[PDB]
């Protein structure tokens, strides 16, 4: 159709070792290109693109408005960590482990968080050779899945298992297939 | 600034009435809330932006309206007595470093009858001679009497300049007969200065009520004068 | 969020202790707000909490301190100064920088008592009106004009005035009727000091 | 040594007069605000027990947006966005299993401006009952992200298709899936 | 718990 204009603002709080550490990140895009940014560890707005100068100089001109951005780590970032940490920081949901011929198919399934490590082994042996994975795939409903694939011709009286470790589990999850 | 249409008003029951708030500073965030004794200011409605109504904490009898951003209207639909007092608006922007840039707000007073408005009659007592020969000050005394509402504004005026040290106003009128509920008020104010500055035939002081009352809009047919807004003044001289 | 302002009316003697008490809710970081109304203007702001430190300078000489634990951001001054009659009006909100929904205390309004260095009441006749005023002026601070005992005779309510250039302070009430039977003499009953003039 | 992230991102588009608010943690949704019901909106109602926000104040900050947008497109001498088409995906939810309910998931990705139409087709007809989507979520190249859900029992006899309009593409894109 | 928004910053004129 017509032309379009987009105006896009993010605010990005970055926490490592809990609150220990905390970034702040203000940020003004215009059509997909920041022009400019507050950063707590700058600790004033500075322009990213020459049409973000205007509003660098201005907002860094007013005393009070820099004071609350620099609190704001405080104010804002580690406040908010604390409000969703029982459901976001600590969420858990367990891998639906299920294993399939194709290739020996490995699926791990709605879990969270993320991480999660995926192993093969044949006869009790690691199979660190000749395995594929799609990666970590968001579902973008608070879970993720995964596709862990392993070559081999499936014979028999031989054992083939698929090791799963993540957070939300004690010990390690495994499903043998055999022939 | 934040300006407010009216200073006064004086509406009957029944009635629709209409505030109105304007602001020229480009701000997308406006308020409306009352100003009454012991109940501090309480939020009527507000709007953060062009056709953004929200009820504030005492939404009932009052309705809102932002059309343009520059005006957020208060509405009365069926304006009660209840709802007499004064109202505040407040403009400011999310995007603006400060706060509430307040408005210089509106006395509305709604009664039954109309017929019940009057202007006030003033009078200045001059000081006692005794007074002035146990004290060497003198004061005067100002009675605005026989108004309603009670919207009035008294001051003093010396050599025709505004004074205020040497006054004490009333905080408030007295109603001349209490029990009823459409009374008449009464207000009482002074001035003392030195025995000598009244001792001057040439000083001229001069008391003055501006009564807020009924406006051009408003119909009357009665023999009276309509009780319009007016200034109401006495005065007297030195005297040795 | 909601603020207390415990003391609608506060009555201090000038060069004494103020203190307009404020308490808030705040289920979320708090932001206070005290406002003035000094005599016939509108609300100024006279300090505001902004977390950046916990005791608040204000303008004309006013102090707050948060305390998180008490939850209260009572407003002092060492000093009352006549000049400090007014209302107060605590407010807390959830924005930085007071741009967003405010919600106001009851408010509290301060009355500064003047301490009356040289008392000597008394009780004066002055003369279009119809009515005879009296005035009772120059009494103590101690004094409380009552009342009237007729429905006719109408008396105002105890006020101050500051004659500044001279540097006096009085107390003074007024009295009057159209009644015939209404004299100065007796206008005012309901213990006055019986000291006064006439 | 990064460890979490919580943003909170919100957007104006402008002949549409489009406007949203939302707070992201590790890339999901944690809740969103609706404009027009003005209501936070919980991506999981688990989260709506434990936690709150006031929706009125992101009504606050879309106003500040829209001047801002025009500001700037002012500023820029009304310079048009560009745009960049989005990279369609369809995947289910987990293995599937003739007989087992699951759930097809559409993953329109790195486009921009945010609009698009997307429809679910099984067998080149319009399926809606049960469909879902998110909003359209924050990428760190400031391009967007969405998910459009299909729950659907699955069948030797039905194929489906996802179909994808943006003003980025020369025609609508069609992304298949089918039980193998 | 309650979430608190940052606010966006009008920009220069
Ligand atoms: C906008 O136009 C003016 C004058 O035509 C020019 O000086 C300025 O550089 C332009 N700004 C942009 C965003 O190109
Ligand atoms: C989306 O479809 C509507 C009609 O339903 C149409 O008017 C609009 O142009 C389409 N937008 C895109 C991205 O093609």
């Amino acid at each position: 159709t017509r032309p379009r204009f987009l105006w896009q603002l993010k605010f990005e709080c970055h926490f490592f070792n809990g609150t220990e550490r905390v970034r702040l990140l203000e940020r003004c895009i215009y059509n997909q290109e920041e022009s400019v940014r507050f950063d707590s560890d700058v600790g004033e707005y500075r322009a990213v693109t020459e049409l973000g100068r205007p509003d660098a100089e201005y907002w860094n001109s007013q005393k009070d408005l820099l004071e609350q951005r620099r609190a704001a780590v405080d104010t804002y970032c580690r406040h908010n960590y604390g409000v969703g940490e029982s459901f976001t920081v600590q969420r858990r949901v367990e891998p639906k482990v299920t294993v399939y011929p194709s290739l020996l198919v490995c699926s791990v399934s709605g879990f969270y968080p993320g991480s999660i490590e995926v192993r093969w082994f044949r006869n009790g042996q690691e199979e660190k050779a000749g395995v594929v994975s799609t990666g970590l795939i968001q579902n973008g409903d608070w879970t993720f899945q995964t596709l862990v694939m392993l070559e081999t011709v499936p014979r028999s009286g031989e054992v083939y298992t698929c090791q799963v470790e993540h957070p939300s589990v004690t010990s390690p999850l495994t499903v043998e297939w055999r022939a | 600034k934040v300006t407010q249409s009216s200073r006064y008003l004086v509406k009957r029951t029944g009635e629709k009435v209409f505030l109105e708030c304007v602001q020229d500073m480009d701000h997308e965030n406006m308020f409306w809330y009352r100003q009454d004794p012991g109940l501090g200011l309480r939020l009527i409605y507000f709007s953060y932006d062009v056709k953004m109504k929200e009820k504030g904490d005492i939404p009932e009898g009052y309705s809102v309206s932002r059309e343009k951003k520059e005006r957020f209207s208060l509405i009365l639909e069926s304006a009660s007595t209840n709802q007499t007092s004064m109202y505040l608006c407040a403009s400011s922007s999310t995007g603006l470093p400060y706060g509430y840039t307040f408005g210089s707000g509106t006395r509305l007073t709604v009664v039954e009858d109309l017929n019940k408005v009057f202007p006030p009659e003033v009078a200045v007592f001059e000081p006692s001679e005794a007074e002035i020969s146990h004290t060497q000050k003198a004061t005067l005394v100002c009675l605005a009497t026989g108004f309603f509402p009670d919207h009035v504004e008294l001051s003093w005026w010396v050599n025709g300049k505004e004074v205020h040290s040497g006054v004490s106003t009333d905080p408030q009128p007295l109603k001349e007969q209490p029990a009823l509920n459409d009374s008449r008020y009464s207000l009482s104010s002074r001035l003392r200065v030195s025995a000598t500055f009244w001792q001057n035939p040439r000083n001229h002081f001069r008391c003055q009520v501006q009564f807020y009352g009924l406006s051009e809009n408003d119909e009357w047919t009665q023999d009276r004068a309509k009780p319009v807004t007016q200034i109401v003044s006495a005065e007297a001289w030195g005297r040795a | 969020q909601s603020v207390t302002q415990l003391g609608s009316h506060v009555s201090v003697s000038e060069g004494a202790l103020v203190l307009l008490r404020c308490n808030y809710s705040s289920s979320v970081p708090p932001y206070l707000f005290w406002y003035v109304q000094y005599p016939n203007q509108g609300l100024q702001l006279l300090l505001k909490y902004t977390s950046a430190a916990t005791l608040v300078k204000g303008i004309n000489g006013f102090e707050a301190e948060f305390k998180k634990s008490e939850t209260s951001f009572h407003l002092t001054k060492p000093s009352a100064h006549m000049s400090d009659a007014a209302e107060y009006f605590c407010a807390v909100s959830e924005s930085p920088f007071g741009n967003e929904k405010l919600t106001f205390g009851t408010g509290t309004r301060l009355t500064i008592i003047p301490n009356i260095q040289n008392p000597d009441p008394a009780v004066y006749q002055l003369r279009s009106s119809d009515k005879s005023v009296c005035l009772f002026t120059d009494f103590d601070s101690q004094t409380n004009v009552s009342q009237s005992k007729d429905s006719d005779v109408y008396i105002t309510d105890k006020t101050v005035l500051d004659m500044r250039s001279m540097d006096f302070k009085s107390n003074s009430a007024v009295a009057w009727s159209n009644k015939s039977d209404f004299a100065c003499a007796n206008a005012f009953n309901n213990s006055i000091i019986p000291e006064d003039t006439f | 040594k990064e460890e979490h992230v919580i943003i909170q991102a919100e957007f104006y588009l402008n002949p549409d007069q489009s406007g949203e608010f939302m707070f992201d943690f590790d890339g999901d949704e944690i809740f969103h605000v609706d404009m027009a019901k003005k209501e936070t909106v919980w991506r999981l109602e688990e989260f709506g027990r434990f936690a709150s926000f006031e929706a009125q104040g992101a009504l606050a900050n879309i106003a500040v947006d829209k001047a801002n947008l025009e500001i700037m497109t002012k500023r820029s001498n009304y310079t048009p966005i560009t745009n960049v088409p989005p990279e369609v995906t369809v995947l289910t939810n987990s293995p599937v299993e003739l007989r087992e309910p699951n759930v097809l998931i559409c993953f329109i990705d790195k486009f921009t401006p945010p609009v698009v139409n997307v429809t679910w087709l099984r067998n080149g007809k319009p399926v809606t009952t049960g469909v879902s989507e998110t909003v359209f979520l924050p990428r760190e190249d400031h391009l967007f992200r969405k998910f459009h859900y299909l729950p659907f029992l699955p069948s030797t006899e039905d194929v489906y298709d996802c179909r994808v309009e943006h003003w980025g593409l020369d025609e609508p894109l069609l992304k298949h899936w089918e039980f193998d | 718990p309650k979430y608190v928004k940052q606010n966006t910053l009008k920009l220069a004129t």
